[PDB]
């Protein structure tokens, strides 16, 4: 079919950290005699991977990108292929008109505390710009491993106004656990977010 | 605030011994985020129990946690010389402080008396050509924690020059001090002998340094 | 296996500002809470600031708010406290802890002691505290390192680097009079391996940057 | 590209409200026969990765959906020379979903600008749900609220699925007492539909 | 346009059941609450059964919880009321209504008369009232039906398939000593046009299944 | 229970007239789902008012509606005879039942008196060769709505066999009655004639029907 180029972001978790992270670009539409070239860093090793597949595709990445994505550079990506004479060119840069998340942990319905089984906590994070969202769970100190929670993907909400996302997760604990007073946070990363995380812990108490 | 601890408690060998941490509403009461730690003296602080009832990996069963409403207690039981140390219960508190109780000195009863070792460093060659001159009483493996120490020059009693610490409680349960006489070299060198003598639940112990020996 | 070592301990002046670093290690800082916790020497714990996991959102005690920071640095692995508008009250032990699952100070820090004081920081005078003289029978000997008129505390001593710790006895400070601290180590050895053994006490004063290393011999009238 | 052949579900939408439903059959890579089709006349449309696929439905079959009748389509197509084959029935070891419709929290209701109530529909075993807001006695508009996809949850037992939906509403309109209801529609449910409504009274 | 049709009333023994069907049209029954009101003759309005938006969530009131119950067939598009262990005091016509955005009947249907009795259906006669033989050049002319001795209420009267309608005034059923009802329809029109319009009245008394239409003719006595 | 309505409200053509709803915490108390209906008579309800305040299609604005804790009021202003009906506020209750309340009867004063329009049928050829007979005596278009009907053969009274139905509400607010004289064939034939007498506020309307007669 009719071949396409586009440039994937540096991930979230890499970039919230403030550790160095990998902008990858690939090629989706013949075999890998192929050369990438990177404008914003010069002579920096960028380097290639093997053709994973239908019809194949040459994955190339470039680290130490955080410091100019975050200084809001862009980033362009020309990638010459034998099929064709000329090459590709794909453009992509940190996001404009970035909106914080609303935070919101609801604790769980009278309906569960009664039947004291499981009951449910619903983490709502809502009103932010880039659809890029990280979401994590503390109960008491301790961070629980994503097996043990549910989260949906960023979604955009209604608005005629400014485009905003919403995502969701769902931590379901021991009524014990909850009657016994314990504390339970979500934690959700995002870059507009001036401290990286915003956290909202709740227990029984309020 | 802080959470109340007694200042200290004591016990026999082998005695069931309690330390009671007084808390509020905000932090014991209604949670379970009550820990206790062990301070040794010198070293820092060590975990003992977490979540009201958990010993830490180490912790010997004799160790135990409880919580009633606004107040936890540690409890140990077969109490040995071992346990002498400060202990500190710590509780989260609602706004997102850790609060720690005022520590408490626990004291285990009938230890044996043990004598000081007293060693007696006269000034070194080094500190001599300096123009300055210390003698070094070092005093150890003493119980109880009570020492006077009386420096002599010749038969003569001195009190001037002399710094001595307070005894502190060792690793081993006993106590060291150490008692620093300052000379100058011209007082070091015209005098027989110097000597720290060291008196402990009414034995002296008495070392002796002369510039003119080894 | 867990490892945190505070640094930047040592004289401030009243008003002064310090920073304390804490190096984590076999275990990654950003993905726990972690706190400082403090004590005064003689007094009991306090519990100064916590950072909780990945973010930079920090909580504080009363007595140090609007005045110390908590930061964390994940490149190198290390949280600070930024400390400022410094006061006598201030004068602790600082420790570095890493809280587990329950709000517990599950690994600690040795802890570096900041002094906040007027006074001026001065270096310590190593001297060897020569063995006895009978250096031939089944009994042992004392010897030991005189560290001289130094301010502010505190004071290490190791022998041969760490590897002589058996029968080593590093003694308590007296402050003096003149407001400088003095401290002997001691070390009991065998008689018979005076002249053969050789014994040198390591004497480090990070406050003023001074680390000696005191040869200790025996006597020059010992045969 | 490799011939491959898969069956879709009636819509959930049209079993739920007790009508004809569509059951799809398609060739994402020509005659199909259907086993369970006893004069139902099958209908086919245009050909279009968009690298060769087919679609024909097989309509007023929902009476044997629901009785767990197992549906096959063989299609017969001229690449190949003998057909393919695909197996569809009605899910076994059903759980009923469990709604809650949670209310805004104390801090949208303090800015008095737009609050945000939370639908939970969690531990049903089917994926297929339909979730739909009233205020009051009208229901909303698709475009007024923003529903999430029906994703597996966490257990070491049974597969169970949870779904979320979030409407936004004026603080004024909670503030006069209004109702919102969130209706979560599922197979599992004796009566179609299960109804949570919730107010400041409460 | 929303259009409700109540059917299924008429008389039911106490203690039988009885079936109210309500075929909506000009909108989707299953999109929306839809409810059955009732008003016993004389008496007040009484909300009786609703069944919440799609599915099959009803509510009845305490008076008829237990006996009643609210069912939609979609296919149809029709809301029915299911009624068991009938009483005196269920008597009442009985509307279907569609709720709006307020829990507000903004859409009712024309209402189906339920008579619980221990009495018999019976179906009414019908003859005419044939109008009068006065010449009256400009004037009008009163010509009715009479429909009697018939049980339960109601009879609905028609004139011409309910293409005439001004003149029309169909009168109040009296109550008889021998507990049937009987009502008269009188239609007012010119005089001048009797020999030559026709006028035929059209009975229905639906509880006994009595579709009656009769042609109503001046007297043999009468010259145009 | 039933929301309170006054069973009666009274008012001149042209004046503002008002009609309570008193209710509870459970409905209307709280909450604006409260609506009001105008109910003519042999007619079903028609929705005026919904949400407290919002007036359906149609309805003209001197009708208006309000709320204050418990209770609801519809407001009616330049009053007019066209206005006289049943009128039922209903409210969403905690139950999801919806409460009516009792209804109020709206009249209208000082509307002229209007004089009944008699028409008296004899029996049809059709009854009497089905061996009944019954004259019809229909009484509209009268204002107030009281009347009383006296029947005669010849000159003399009857009342047996007569049936008279209670004055009824017409669409144009004047009033409607019949009145029925059951006899035999026999009776009808032999006498001259039967009158059908209307009394309204003391002015009777006779019409009389002869089996001879055309
Ligand atoms: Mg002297
Ligand atoms: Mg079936
Ligand atoms: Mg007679």
């Amino acid at each position: 079919c009719h071949p396409r180029l586009s440039l994937h972001r540096p991930a979230l978790e890499d970039l919230l950290l403030g550790s160095e992270a990998n902008l990858t670009c690939t090629l989706t539409g013949d075999a890998s005699g192929v050369t990438f070239t990177w404008t914003p860093s010069s002579g920096k090793s960028a380097v290639q991977g093997p053709p994973e597949r239908g019809c194949y595709s040459v994955s190339s990445v470039l680290p130490g990108c955080a410091e100019p994505w975050n200084h809001g550079k862009t980033f362009t990506c020309t990638a010459a292929y034998p099929e064709s004479k000329t090459p590709l060119t794909a453009t992509l840069s940190k996001s404009g008109n970035t909106f914080r998340p609303e935070v919101h942990l609801l604790p769980p319905p009278s309906e569960e505390l009664a039947l004291n089984e499981l009951v449910t906590l619903t983490c709502l994070a809502r009103g932010f710009s880039p659809k890029d969202v990280l979401v994590r769970w503390l109960q008491g100190s301790q961070e629980l491993p994503r097996e043990k929670y549910l989260t949906w993907a960023s979604r955009q909400e209604p608005s005629q106004g400014t485009t905003t996302f919403a995502v969701t997760s769902i931590l379901r604990v021991a009524a014990e656990d909850w009657k016994k007073g314990d504390t339970f946070s979500c934690m959700v990363g995002h870059e507009a977010l001036p401290l990286a995380f915003t956290q909202k812990t709740i227990d029984r108490l309020a | 605030s802080v959470l109340t601890q007694p200042p200290s408690v004591s016990g026999a060998p082998g005695q069931r011994v309690t330390i009671s941490c007084a808390g509020t509403s905000s932090d014991i009461g209604g949670r379970t985020y009550v820990s206790w730690y062990q301070q040794l003296p010198g070293t820092a602080p060590k975990l003992l129990i977490y979540k009201v009832t958990i010993r830490a990996s180490g912790v010997p069963d004799r160790f135990s946690g409880s919580k009633s409403g606004t107040s936890a207690s540690l409890a140990i039981t077969g109490l040995q010389a071992e346990d002498e140390a400060d202990y500190y219960c710590a509780s989260h508190r609602s706004n997102n402080n850790i609060v720690f109780g005022g520590g408490t000195k626990l004291t285990v009863l009938g230890q044996p008396k043990a004598a000081p070792s007293v060693t007696l460093f006269p000034p070194s060659s080094e500190e001599l050509q300096a123009n300055k001159a210390t003698l070094v009483c070092l005093i150890s493996d003493f119980y109880p924690g009570a020492v006077t120490v009386a420096w002599k020059a010749d038969s003569s009693p001195v009190k001037a020059g002399v710094e001595t610490t307070t005894p502190s409680k060792q690793s081993n349960n006993k106590y060291a001090a150490s008692s620093y006489l300052s000379l100058t070299p011209e007082q070091w060198k015209s005098h027989r002998s110097y000597s720290c003598q060291v008196t402990h639940e009414g034995s002296t112990v008495e070392k002796t340094v002369a510039p003119t020996e080894c | 296996e867990v490892q945190l070592l505070e640094s930047g301990g040592g004289l401030v002046q009243p008003g002064g500002s310090l920073r304390l670093s804490c190096a984590a290690s076999g275990f990654t800082s950003s993905n726990y809470l972690m706190s400082w916790v403090r004590q005064a020497p003689g007094k009991g714990l306090e519990w100064v600031s916590s950072i909780y996991h990945y973010g930079h959102n920090a909580y504080y005690a009363d007595s140090v708010k609007g005045r110390f920071t908590i930061s964390r640095d994940n490149s190198k692995n290390t949280l600070y406290l930024q400390m400022n508008s410094l006061r006598a009250e201030d004068t602790a032990v600082y420790y570095c802890a890493k809280v587990d699952s329950a709000y517990d100070f599950g690994s600690w820090g040795q802890g570096t002691l900041v002094t906040v004081s007027s006074a001026s920081t001065k270096g310590p005078s190593v001297f060897p505290l020569a063995p006895s003289s009978k250096s031939t029978s089944g009994g042992t000997a004392a010897l030991g390192c005189l560290v001289k008129d130094y301010f502010p505390e505190p004071v290490t001593v190791s022998w041969n680097s760490g590897a002589l710790t058996s029968g080593v006895h590093t003694f308590p400070a007296v402050l003096q009079s003149s407001g400088l601290y003095s401290l002997s180590s001691v070390v009991t050895v065998p008689s018979s391996s005076l002249g053969t053994q050789t014994y040198i006490c390591n004497v480090n004063h990070k406050p003023s940057n001074t680390k000696v290393d005191k040869k200790v011999e025996p006597k020059s009238c010992d045969k």
